């Protein structure tokens, strides 16, 4: 799910929002200031990726639009990701040269560090 | 430098200081040489090149360890040993001068140096490149068969600039000698074919052909 509603099914102090409607509610109708008690919650949950159910033909149209937009964004991302390939190839070529050079955190070959930053940093992201 | 030695007490003090410096230098050299076995073990681990799962930390852990060992420990130890050696040499020179004072020709009165050998090689490469200009000298050198030596030994080792200079020298040596051009082409083709025989078997074989291809490209470039 994405949203929840939890009610004290059976049975202001903080914002001074005197609920003229509810004299003694479980919590403030505006502030949620709960004079009865305080409740903390936690869930043994894992994050989930999903979409709201499609029930109307309008929902179908909205889904089609969202799918098209996602496809466009994915195409852009894929082009960007594939772009890094030539630079990686050039860096690999430079590293394969293994040319000795003069200047231990930075002691490694500059080409090696650059290749690591490119692949591990950009390609992974 | 050291304080001048003018009396027997000064000479004795210099001798004692020399002995102490010798002991300290021996200790420093032993400490520096100690890292060698660990360096060998780390090199063995690196040569394994085994992929492993876990951008500054993205490199192979063995590589970082080796860098820290050599650049951090070995460099510091070498610097300390060099300083101790310089001090000992200064003390010995002062003692010898004092002894001589007490007692062309007047002016008269390391071998295993990898860096020195490399410098000699670089100077030789430069001198050969220079001498190449005389076409008769070029023919003489080709008769000496320097092409095979250059391709075999100095072709890959050395700095990148050294590599480019060597490629240029090889090109110049084959300026207009058809027989030399045939020989060089034969060597390159033979190496390439030998590599290609096991191409399906060894990626490194393909990997270790870059220098020959660069040499061929350079040769083709010069009309």
């Amino acid at each position: 799910a994405s949203n929840l509603m939890i009610e004290f099914a059976d049975f202001c102090h903080k914002c001074r929002s005197i609920n003229y409607d509810e004299k003694d509610p479980f919590l403030c109708n505006a502030c949620g200031f709960c004079k009865y008690a305080r409740f903390d919650f936690m869930l043994y949950a894992k994050p989930c990726c999903a979409v709201d159910p499609i029930e109307n033909e309008e929902d179908r149209k909205k889904a089609v639009s969202n799918i098209n937009t996602l496809l466009d964004k994915a195409d852009r991302v894929y082009h960007q990701l594939m772009g890094h390939r030539p630079q990686l190839e050039n860096l690999l070529c430079k590293v394969n040269e293994a040319a000795p050079e003069k200047p231990t955190s930075a002691s490694v070959n500059r080409y090696i560090l650059q290749l690591a930053q490119e692949y591990c940093g950009d390609c992974k992201n | 430098a050291v304080d001048p030695i003018e009396n027997e007490e000064d000479r004795k003090k210099a001798v004692s200081n020399i002995n102490t410096l010798l002991d300290k230098a021996d200790r420093v050299y032993h400490q520096l040489m100690g890292h060698r076995p660990q360096l060998e073990n780390l090199l063995c681990k690196v040569n394994e090149a085994a992929p492993e799962k876990p951008t500054s930390a993205s490199v192979n852990r063995y590589i970082l360890q080796l860098a820290q060992e050599y650049c951090g420990d070995c460099k510091n130890s070498f610097d300390e040993l060099s300083k101790i050696i310089q001090k000992v040499f200064a003390s010995r020179k002062e003692l010898l001068e004092y002894d001589l004072q007490q007692r062309s020709q007047y002016r008269a009165l390391s071998t295993k140096c990898y860096g020195c050998a490399s410098a000699v090689t670089e100077h030789c490469i430069t001198l050969l490149r220079a001498l190449a200009t005389n076409p008769a000298l070029r023919h003489i050198l080709v008769s000496q068969g320097l092409i095979r030596e250059l391709f075999d030994y100095n072709l890959r080792r050395g700095a990148a600039a050294m590599r480019e200079e060597v490629r240029q020298l090889m090109c110049l040596l084959t300026r207009d000698n058809p027989e030399a051009t045939q020989q060089m082409n034969d060597l390159i083709i033979g190496k390439v074919s030998t590599a290609l025989k096991g191409h399906w078997a060894n990626p490194d074989l393909a990997s270790s052909l870059q220098y020959e291809m660069l040499l061929l490209t350079d040769s083709i470039s010069k009309e």
